[PDB]
This record gives structure tokens, sequence and C-alpha cells, in this order.
């Protein structure tokens, strides 16, 4: 049980490490390392704008100065007032140009402007842990609040998920047709290289023609053959690129190298006096002539042969020769064995961002936008003008300001989901939200997703079904900062270059090591097994400072050593197993020393014990499931696998942590029970008092005491969503049927799951209306200034603040079919007058309301049973709720019955041994057994009441009573399941739901109904029941509901003649068109619809004449007819 | 069926088979070729495809 | 620590409630003399909640 003791240790709280609430920890970094480090980095540049003769005349742009700062007033004081929360951050800039002489440097002014006193840039600000942020560094935290939102300008809360990059670490393989391939990869700067660069190359492989195996890009690139090219970059013959490839390759690929080769020398040998360099330049002459490029030759080759590989610059062309060729092999590999190579929707190859860089990308942009307006407007005003002189309202609008706002709106690049305003249904979304994971439209369950992301917390409708998921409790995201970044990868690479000086030069029959995809050596075959585990355990040790460095062998037939420290990676921590051995078994002191210490001190003073792993390096190793089957295998055994894996209740996220036992039941009912935790009522804010916002709030909560650790540490559970509440399963006179419930009127009345709901108003009115004077029937609320009172109760025609337009009422009415109480009034004073106003309502539980359990068992109320009229048991308590027993085993929801059973026990003996109140573990993936839960139930009810009889203590345990009906006071059958219970409700209420019309308003140009809950709208009649209705044979039925309302009727002409609707001069019909021809068409009387009318006048406007004829049957005379029988001969 | 794809081939020159029963479970058949020019491209393509 | 019944069978649980919330005997000696089982949970399950002091005036222009 040491495993779990260690699991635990993760979640609490580690203040050595600055880690004072885990779920949120990796997110409030991701902020303080942008607000802090990065926007500094990324705004102070000192660049060339223009030149001029030859690099002795050039303007330059700097900025410098950056300063950022908070505001003055706490997040609760800018969402009563109205305002937003933003900190100010300017700088200055300075345009100059410089020319270069023998003497030195010549400096000559041209402009400079400054931010000192100006909302030069307004970054929005998280808000963190405490209601603290990270530029004030306070000494005062507000108690149960964990941040994690925004406020932007409308005083609205925001709130955002993590996306994943576009940019993959794989190259993507692609089938373009038969025996036609692709390969296709991408190249980046390092962080420290601003601005960054992006290429971005094809390698395209055809069966048919073996001579054109080519690399190429859009516009920035030559398309050369990739052997040759190599020839040129490495400077190495072609049998060694061919030996080099079919080293230890199956012998079916083997053919196609031989056969690749020998194309190229095919091509070698057809150009007379072959020359690599002579060809290489001759295929850039011509990509220079093809383009306009008014560069010198020179200028455009060394452009497009430096800037080759932007990830790996400043390294000598031999390795990117090396480069390519290892990226031949895998594309070959992968040719032929396609499903043994990460596939594209693998989270293998992918990272995700998090808070911080979407504002890192934006000032990125912005700053990059700006730059080039200025160099465009210096250039435009030396073409007309003279003396190079820079425009003015140009370089005073960076533009950051618009992309943050549209940021929060909801709106970045191609994704419409980064961010949203926050719905206020539970206090746990504060940690749902912020650790989702979207992808771009991939919705099956890669095997990839495992053991790092929840299994069962994922959306069961909509659009998003299969597109957002969720961390798991012991999940995380990696960060780092551009320094961090240098001095690991050159203590990684120092090491490398030291410990193994005579074995990283093979280049042809080894493994090449590269750190974030940049190849830095080649390692003799023999050793790569020795490399990593020395690595692995320098790792653990601290030597590179530090932890989460990922180190990946891949040794199918593409024989590589991978090793990764960005950030936006996944990590995991995991048993280590070295040389088949478990090292949390060989260290004694850790089990009586766990007790004193933190996440960070054990990782320091017993490393080896516990390893940070990557989901890439994850997915290449031999992983054991679980200690106890790791203590069941022979040494031999042991000896092939390199991790162990914690518990399986480590495996689910926060929301999940929240049920029970859900390994116990049907899949599709944990996903259920996980769509609806969320939905549950909870106490939702300590400043139900104070905050302006929309919510519901417990008005009674309790704290569940059938728990996992996850909802200890995470304080779900000191918040409350539910209420204890005793239960029967039963039958109850055939009412509570297909899920409908039976509750307790006498529970109802006591405050039983009572719920406040609390409602936002607002209203602008011009202010000439807000101070006329005049009293209407709906300024009854109304006091002396205009403004509703407070404590009084509104209803669906009042109106909150006087509002005439001049002597008419024009003023917005309260609209809920209940009345709610006037809880706040805020009002702000300008060339307008802005009311807001927040009103609460309590709802005790009626017909209809939404209830369920944790175990996905929900259901509406059908009957509201006096207590009276309830079965009751021989100490007299009648259930509060009755609930149907079929659907418990129908649906296998075992859990739920174990939950009673342990809730049971639980009142019987709450405490320790030391009188300590006492929780009862029921992890959320179980492992326990049934019968240890028996007994530890029995030894609660033996404490309790000593002497028992065996059929009591029976009946005890499995909860099990006689049950007596409150009319004639006799038993019933047999026993009933009766216990108490941690029950929910939803957030679904009845008269949320209720509509009804009688009349109202139109529609103009249709003249129908009108839509809308909130505006009166009706319901509407769809063709599929005009399609039932059909199917009745009620033809008049039809007819009626589809015509225009009998009291809508009018007297409407149509000329027979070209179907135009007559017109009325003088009282007299008259069609015009025919008239102005000398013609005396029939003007005749219709009855249809106005719709149909527009569709004819709109069909006539597209040049369609419609023309419609009537029908004269002659008349009819009724005759007698002489009987008939048809009664058969018997 | 090699006989078949052997003698409508493109890329042989000059070709000829023979059958030898090697045990009492196994079969050899045996081709005898000469490619059209270019040579070692060909015999890789051959190699490939047969 | 709100109310002062039990909402399931209706009992009088403040006297418990002040013996445990103010005087902070055990769980223990409390329980002594309560013995229905939704009576148990709620004297050892149930909170007052969270708050903050609320901001005065109510009606503010
Ligand atoms: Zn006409
Ligand atoms: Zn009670």
């Amino acid at each position: 049980e040491m495993d779990q003791r260690l699991g635990y240790k993760f979640l609490v709280p580690d203040p050595k490490a600055g880690v004072f609430y885990r779920p949120l920890h990796f997110q409030y970094v991701s902020y303080s390392n942008f607000i802090l480090h990065r926007l500094h980095e990324i705004l102070t540049v000192k660049r060339p704008l223009l030149s001029f003769k030859n690099n002795t005349e050039r303007i330059m742009i700097e900025i410098s100065n950056v300063k950022v700062t908070p505001p003055d007033y706490s997040p609760i004081i800018a969402s009563i007032k109205g305002k937003s929360y933003d900190a100010l951050a300017t700088f200055t800039v300075n345009i100059f140009k410089e020319v270069m002489t023998k003497e030195g440097i010549s400096i000559t002014k041209i402009s400079s402007y400054e931010g000192k006193d100006s909302h030069l840039i307004k970054i929005p600000l998280l808000i963190g842990y405490g209601n603290k942020n990270p530029l004030d560094t306070a000494k005062y935290l507000v108690p149960n609040v964990i941040g994690g939102v925004f406020i932007n300008k409308q005083s609205v809360e925001k709130v955002g998920i993590n996306l994943v990059e576009k940019i993959t670490t794989w190259p993507k393989f692609r089938v373009v047709k038969p025996n036609s391939f692709t390969f296709s990869f991408s190249s980046v700067s390092p962080p420290n290289v601003l601005p960054t660069r992006y290429r971005h190359y094809k390698i395209s492989l055809d069966i048919s023609q073996l001579e054109a195996l080519n690399i190429s890009s859009t516009k920035t690139f030559i398309t050369v053959n990739i052997v040759l090219l190599s020839q040129y970059l490495s400077r190495v013959s072609l049998e060694f690129i061919r030996r080099s490839l079919s080293y230890d390759m199956p012998p079916e690929v083997v053919y196609l190298v031989n056969a690749i080769i020998d194309s190229a020398k095919r091509i070698t040998e057809s150009i007379t006096d072959f020359n690599i360099d002579t060809y290489i330049n001759d295929l850039v002459e011509a990509e220079h002539i093809k383009q306009k490029s008014q560069l010198t030759i020179n200028e455009f080759k060394y452009e497009m042969l430096h800037n080759f590989l932007p990830h790996m610059n400043y390294t000598p062309d031999q390795l990117k020769g090396f480069y390519m060729i290892s990226l031949l092999r895998k594309f070959l590999y992968c040719i032929f064995h396609t499903s043994r190579y990460p596939d594209r929707d693998s989270m293998v190859c992918h990272r995700i961002l998090t808070y911080g860089k979407y504002f890192e990308t934006l000032a990125h942009d912005e700053l990059e936008n700006y730059i080039g307006n200025i160099r465009n407007d210096i250039m435009n005003n030396h073409k007309n003008r003279g003396t190079y002189a820079v425009n003015i309202h140009v370089l005073t609008t960076p533009g950051l300001n618009h992309a943050f706002s549209s940021l929060l709106s909801g709106k970045f690049k191609k994704s419409d989901g980064s961010y949203r305003t926050h719905p206020h249904y539970s206090w746990m979304q504060n940690i749902s939200i912020p650790r989702s994971v979207g992808f771009y439209p991939v919705r099956k369950y890669h095997p990839s997703q495992y053991l790092y992301f929840c299994s069962s917390d994922v959306p069961e409708r909509g659009p998003q079904v299969g597109l957002v998921s969720q961390l798991s409790v012991l999940s995380s995201i990696t960060n780092i900062l551009t320094s961090e970044y240098l001095d690991l990868e050159k203590k990684i690479c120092e090491y490398i270059r030291s410990y193994y000086k005579d074995d990283i030069s093979y280049f042809e029959t080894g493994f090449p090591i590269t750190i974030e995809n940049a190849l830095v050596a080649s390692l003799n075959p023999n050793m790569i097994c020795d490399f990593v585990t020395d690595f692995r355990r320098r790792k653990r040790m601290g030597f590179f400072g530090n932890l989460e460095v990922g180190i990946t062998l891949v040794r199918d037939h593409m024989n590589e050593i991978r090793i990764n420290i960005g950030a936006g990676r996944l990590v995991r921590p995991f048993l280590v197993v070295d040389n088949g051995e478990l090292m949390m078994d060989v260290c004694p002191e850790l089990e009586s020393r766990l007790d004193d210490m933190t996440f960070s001190d054990i990782q320091k003073e017993f490393p080896h014990v516990i390893e940070m792993v990557d989901i890439e390096q994850f997915t290449f190793s031999n992983v054991c499931e679980s200690v106890q089957k790791f203590r069941m295998m022979s040494k031999d055994e042991r000896k092939q696998y390199d991790l162990c894996d914690f518990p399986a209740e480590f495996r689910d996220g926060y929301v999940a942590s929240s049920l029970v036992g859900i390994n116990h039941n049907s899949g599709p009912r944990a996903i259920l029970g996980c769509a609806q935790a969320k939905q549950a009522i909870s106490c939702l804010s300590s400043d139900i008092r104070n905050k302006i916002d929309n919510g519901i709030h417990l008005m009674y909560p309790e704290r569940p005491i059938v728990i996992s650790k996850a909802l200890e540490t995470s304080k779900i559970a000191a918040n409350c969503f539910g209420q204890h509440v005793t239960i029967a399963l039963m039958s109850y006179k055939g009412i509570n049927q297909e899920d409908g419930i039976i509750i307790k009127k006498q529970f109802i009345q006591r405050g039983g799951l009572d719920i406040v709901t609390a409602k936002k108003h607002q209203v602008e009115i011009p202010l000439e209306n807000f101070n006329n004077k005049e009293r209407s029937n709906a300024y009854s609320k109304l006091e002396s200034n205009g403004l509703v009172r407070l404590n009084a109760f509104l209803e669906s025609g009042d109106a909150m603040a006087r509002n005439i337009s001049s002597s008419f009422d024009v003023s917005e009415k309260y609209t809920d079919m209940y009345k709610s109480r006037v809880e706040r009034v805020q009002v702000e004073l300008t060339d307008k007058v802005k009311v807001r106003v927040l009103t609460m309502k309590e709802r005790r539980p009626i017909l209809g309301d939404k209830f369920t359990t944790r175990t996905s068992q929900k259901g509406t109320v059908a009957y509201v049973a006096d207590e009276t009229e309830l079965p009751y048991d021989e100490n007299g308590i009648t259930p509060d709720v009755i609930i149907n027993s079929t659907s418990i085993f129908s649906r296998k929801t075992i859990s739920m019955l174990i939950e009673v059973i342990l809730t049971a026990a639980y009142s019987a003996k709450p405490y320790n041994n030391k009188g300590e109140n006492r929780p009862v573990c029921f992890p959320s993936s179980n492992e326990t057994s049934i019968d240890t839960y028996m007994q530890f139930a029995k030894q609660c009810y033996e404490h309790s009441n000593p002497k028992l009889s065996d059929e009591e203590l029976s009946d005890k345990i499995f909860c099990e009573k006689i049950l007596y009906d409150p009319e004639t006071d006799k038993p019933y059958a047999s026993k009933v399941f009766f216990g108490p219970i941690y029950y929910l409700r939803l957030r679904h209420l009845t008269q949320d739901k209720a509509t009804v019309r009688c009349r109202g308003k139109k529609t103009k140009l249709i003249r129908q109904a009108n839509e809308g809950r909130k505006r009166g709208g009706g319901i509407k009649f769809g063709e599929m029941e005009r399609d039932c209705l059909i199917a009745h044979g009620a033809a008049n039925t039809i007819t009626e509901v589809l015509k225009d309302s009998e009291e809508d009727y009018q007297d409407v002409y149509v000329c027979e003649n070209c179907g135009d609707i007559a017109a009325q001069i003088k009282g007299i019909n008259t069609c015009l068109r025919c008239s102005k021809l000398n013609l005396s068409p029939l003007l005749t009387k219709i009855d249809t619809t106005h719709v149909s009318k527009v569709f004819l006048t709109q069909m006539n406007a597209r040049g369609v004449k419609v023309k419609l004829d009537f029908e004269r049957r002659p008349p009819s005379f009724y005759k007698p007819l002489d009987k008939v029988d048809l009664k058969p001969s018997f | 069926m090699i006989e078949r794809f052997i003698s409508f081939s493109v890329i042989v020159k000059e070709w000829g088979m023979e059958t030898f029963i090697e045990d009492e479970d196994n079969i050899r058949f045996t081709v005898y070729l000469n490619f059209v020019e270019p040579e070692e491209l060909n015999l890789s393509k051959f190699m490939m495809v047969l | 620590v709100f109310q002062l019944v039990c909402s399931t069978c209706g009992k009088d649980i403040s006297h418990e409630r002040y013996k445990l919330i103010i005087r902070k005997k055990s769980l223990k000696d409390v329980l002594v003399s309560v013995k229905n089982e939704c009576c148990r949970l709620k004297l050892s399950t149930q909170i007052e909640p969270q708050r903050n002091l609320t901001v005065q005036p109510l009606l503010d222009i």
C-alpha cells in the first residue's frame, strides 16, 4: 500500500516547491512566465527597417523601457462597479537613421515616442489562487477561491481550455495514390531567435518514377533530388548512402533502397562531367530567374541555403545531410510497415498550448504587424516627400489591445473555443474547464490517450463529441523559460560530448541523437542501452538541473534516440524498475519517513524511486501495470520492465473522482455520470451577496463522507454538492415508474435540498428619459428616485427603472413566470444611465424537478407524498425518497448498493479509535474486495450494539428491513432495501421550461407568430407533425392548421390574366398592368396565406409569371337512387 | 503464373525456366534472366515487383 | 450548523449542535445521546459555508 501513499503525496500542496494548489498549478506558472519574462523579451527589440547605399545607411527602430503595473482595486470591486481587470504596459520607441563611418558609428535621431502616462497596452490579468495576481505580492488570501478566470471589458468572467498545436514533431505520411507516397515535415527556430522562422518541406516518392524522389516547398526552396542534396551537404559517396540506408532493414526494403540509389547514379551519369556544386548552383539560378527576385544571385543563394533548416541553424552541413538521410530511412520503413509508425492522430507527435502561449503568439504577430506598418509608412513618405519622415498615429497604435480583446471574446486563428463566458453551474467547473484539451476537426478512442486523459469524461452529444479530453489527476503540462532552456541544452550537449568522445561519430551504422529534432551526434549501436540507462539515472539526480527531460529509444527498425526539453508536453510520475528490481521495495527508511516529507523532498532525498516520464517516452517503454502483478513475476521476467504504474484511481480526472466505484458499472453510465456531476448544485461562491452575477446556490450543504482522496485534496468535497437522504428501493402504488420518484412533504418543508437561484438584470437609459417627469401600472415597485425598491418582489410586467420617451413608457420588463426579490442595485451616471440589479429566489422542490445519484440514476419528481402516506420501519422512519428497484439491476449500477451499505456503516461508527471524524475511502476504480467492505461494516455494527442476533446483524449489514403499510399497519411480503445515501439536485427546473401562448406579436415580412420564449413566441408545428396528421386522414384539421387565422381575413382580388393582386383605387378594383394595355380581365377573389403572396411576388421579381385559373364546373342535380342490400344470403 | 508474368514483361530481354523437386515437400522454380538496359535498375525493379 | 431539526425525522438537534461546535467536544461524546441514523449523519456532516462580509451600502449611486 506504499504506492498508494506515494500517489497521495503528489496531490497535496508542496510549499517547498511553491505549489499551494496542485490541480491548477501548471496554469498559474504558464501565466507567470508570460507576464513577467516573455513579454519583455518579445517587446525589447532593436532592428533595422530600411537600408541604403551598401550596408552603410540604414534606419533602425528600437523599443525599450517596458513597464507593467496592476490595477488599484480588488476583483470584487471590479465586479460590483462594472469595471475591468487589466494590467497597464508602457514602452518607449526610437526611430533613427545610422550611417557607417570609418570613425565609428553615426547616429541621427528622427523620432521618439513614450507612453509614460497612457493606456499604451492593456493586458487582461489572471485572478489566480486566493484572488491573487502575479504582479501583486500581497499577504492576504481569500479562502475557498482558486481563480483561473479573467474579467473582460464589460465585467464578464471568462475561462478557457488548452489547445493542441498545429505543428507536429514527427513527419506526416500520406498515400497520395497507388504506389505514390508523400512525407511532409516542418522546421522552426529555437526559442531565443526573434523573430521565429518556419519552413515546411515535402518529400515525394513514386514507384513509377524513381528519378523524381524530390524534396520541395512553396517559393522558399528548390526542387532537388534528396540523395543528391545529401551528397552536397555531407560530401559523401552514393555507396556510403546505400550502405547506411540498407544496414539494419528487412530485405524487402533493401530492393527499394537499391532502386533509388541506382536511379540517382543514372541521373548523375546523364550529365557530361557531373559536378555536384554546379548542379546545385544551376538549380538555384534557374529558380532565381523563374522568380522576379531583385536580389543579387549571391544574396538569393545565401538566403536559400543558409536558412535550410531553422531548427538546426549554426551547425555544419554534414549533420544536416545525415538528418536528411535518417528522414529518408524512416520514410521507406513507414512505406513498407505503415501500422508500426506513429499515426497522425497519435498523441506521441503533438504538444499543447496553455494560457500563456495564446498571449505570446498574439504579441508576436502584433509586433510584426506594427513594424511592417511603420516600414510601409516610412517608404511611402520617402517616395512622396523627402527627408524620410515618420508619420505619427502609426507608431502609437501597436494593436495589441484589439488582439487581446478578440482573444477573450473567443477568436484565435482558426479556432473558436479557446475562451468563453464562464457558466456558473458548479464550483468544480473552475477546475474542469482549465484542464480540458481540445483538438481540431479523430473521434475514435486512440490508445495513446489512455493513462494521461480520463477515460470516461468526454462529451456525449453535440458537435464536440470526441474532441475534448480531460487530464488525469496525476497529469500535467510542462513549462520552461528561455534561459533555463539554453542552460539545459548546453548541459546535455556537454555531457554527450564529454563522456562518449570516441563513439559519437559513426554516421553510417549508428543511432542518431537529436535534441528537439536537432541531430548532434551518432552513437555506436553496441552502447545504446547503457547510454539511455546512465542518462536516466543522471536525470533523476538533477544532474542537468531539470527533472522533466524526456529521453526515448526507438528501436523497431528506425533506430533513433530522441531527447525533448521543450514546453507543452504531458508528464506523469512513475515507479522506477532498475535492473529487474523495484526501487520502492529496497528503500526501508522511506516507509518511516514518508509522513513528514513532501513530494520534492522525496525526489531530492530518495532519487530512483520516482521518475517523471512524458507521453512519447511512455509509448516506447515496457511498463508493468501494478505493483502486485510485479511481485508475482520471476526475476528473469522482471528484468524486461522499465517502469511500474500507480493504482488505477489515479487515472481518472477530478470530475470523475466525484463518482464511486465506476469500474463496477457499465461504461455508458460512467459517461452520463461525468456529464451530470458538473450540473449538480453546490456552494458556488463565497460572494453570494456581493457578486452581481447569475448562479445557483445550495442552502444547507453537507460534506460527503464516502469519497476518494482526490475529492479531498481538490476541495471539491469541502464545498459540497448534495445532501444525505434516506431512500427505499421499492414500488409505491405503481406510481414511481420510468425514473419518476416519490418525495416526502415534510422533508421539503424543513429545507431538504433547498436552493436559491440568483439572476442579473441590466439596462441603459438616455438621461432625459430617466429624468422625465411623467403613474403607469408598471411602476408600482419604483421609489421616488426612479429606481426599484430594495427587497421588493418583481412580477412579469414590472420595470426596474423609469424610462419615459417624449408621454410613453418604453421601459423593459421582467418576464419570468415566478417572482424574485431585489437583492442589490448598482447605478452609474454618465451621458447615459446604466442600471444593474441582482435578484434572488428560493426554490423548494416541486413536480418536475430533477435529481440524481452519483451512479447516474437520474429522475424527476412524480408525486409529493405526505409523511402519513409512506411505509415505515419499526423505529418509525419513513423514506425521504423512493426509487424503483428494477432500474438498479436492469442498468447494472452495482456500486450504488455498496455505497448505501458503506454510508450506513459510517452512521453507526463515524469516528476513529482516537475519536476523530473518519471518512470512508471508496475510490472510483475501486480495486478493493466487497468482502472486506462487508467485514468493515460488520465491525462497525458490532462496536455499536454488542448484543445482536445473527439475523439482525445480517439484516443491518445488507441494509434490509421489514416495512409496514401505513393504511392497515401490516407488513409487506418481503424485506426492502432501505438506507442513507448522498443525493444530488440538478439545475433543470420545471418553471424554467414552461411556455404558453394565446395571442401576441407577428413577424413583419411573413406575418406569423414570432419566436423566443422570453419574447412570448409560439411553438413551431413542423412538417413531421404534418405528416402524422395526414396519416390520420384528418384533412380539415391540417388544412385549418396551416392556414392564417380566420380573424385575419380580408378581401383580396387577383387578375385572371396576369396574376397580379388587383389594386383598389377610389373603391374600384383595377389591375394596373392590364388597364394600361387596354384590357378588361376578370378579377376574382382568393383566400390564401400572406407568405404565399410574398413568395409569388418574389418569383415574379426574378421574371417568372405565375397564372391561376378557376374551376367553372357546370351545375349538378341530385337523382333518386334505388336501394341496395349488400348482405349475404344466409 | 510465374511464366505468364515473365513472358510479357517489358523489362526482361532473355529468359528461361525450369522446375525441380527438391524433396517430398518442396518445389524449386528456377529462372534464368537477362534484363534490358539499364541493367541494375531493372533488376531491382523486377525483384521488387515479382 | 443552521437548521434546528433533522430534515428526515424532524427531531431536535440544537443542543447537540451547540455541544459540538461551541464547546468542541468529541464527536463520540456528542453522539452518545443520539440514536437515529439520520440524526447522526446530520450532526456529523453538516457545515456552515465559508462567506465574505457583505459590501455596503446595498443601494449605491
Ligand atoms: Zn392583369
Ligand atoms: Zn433524524
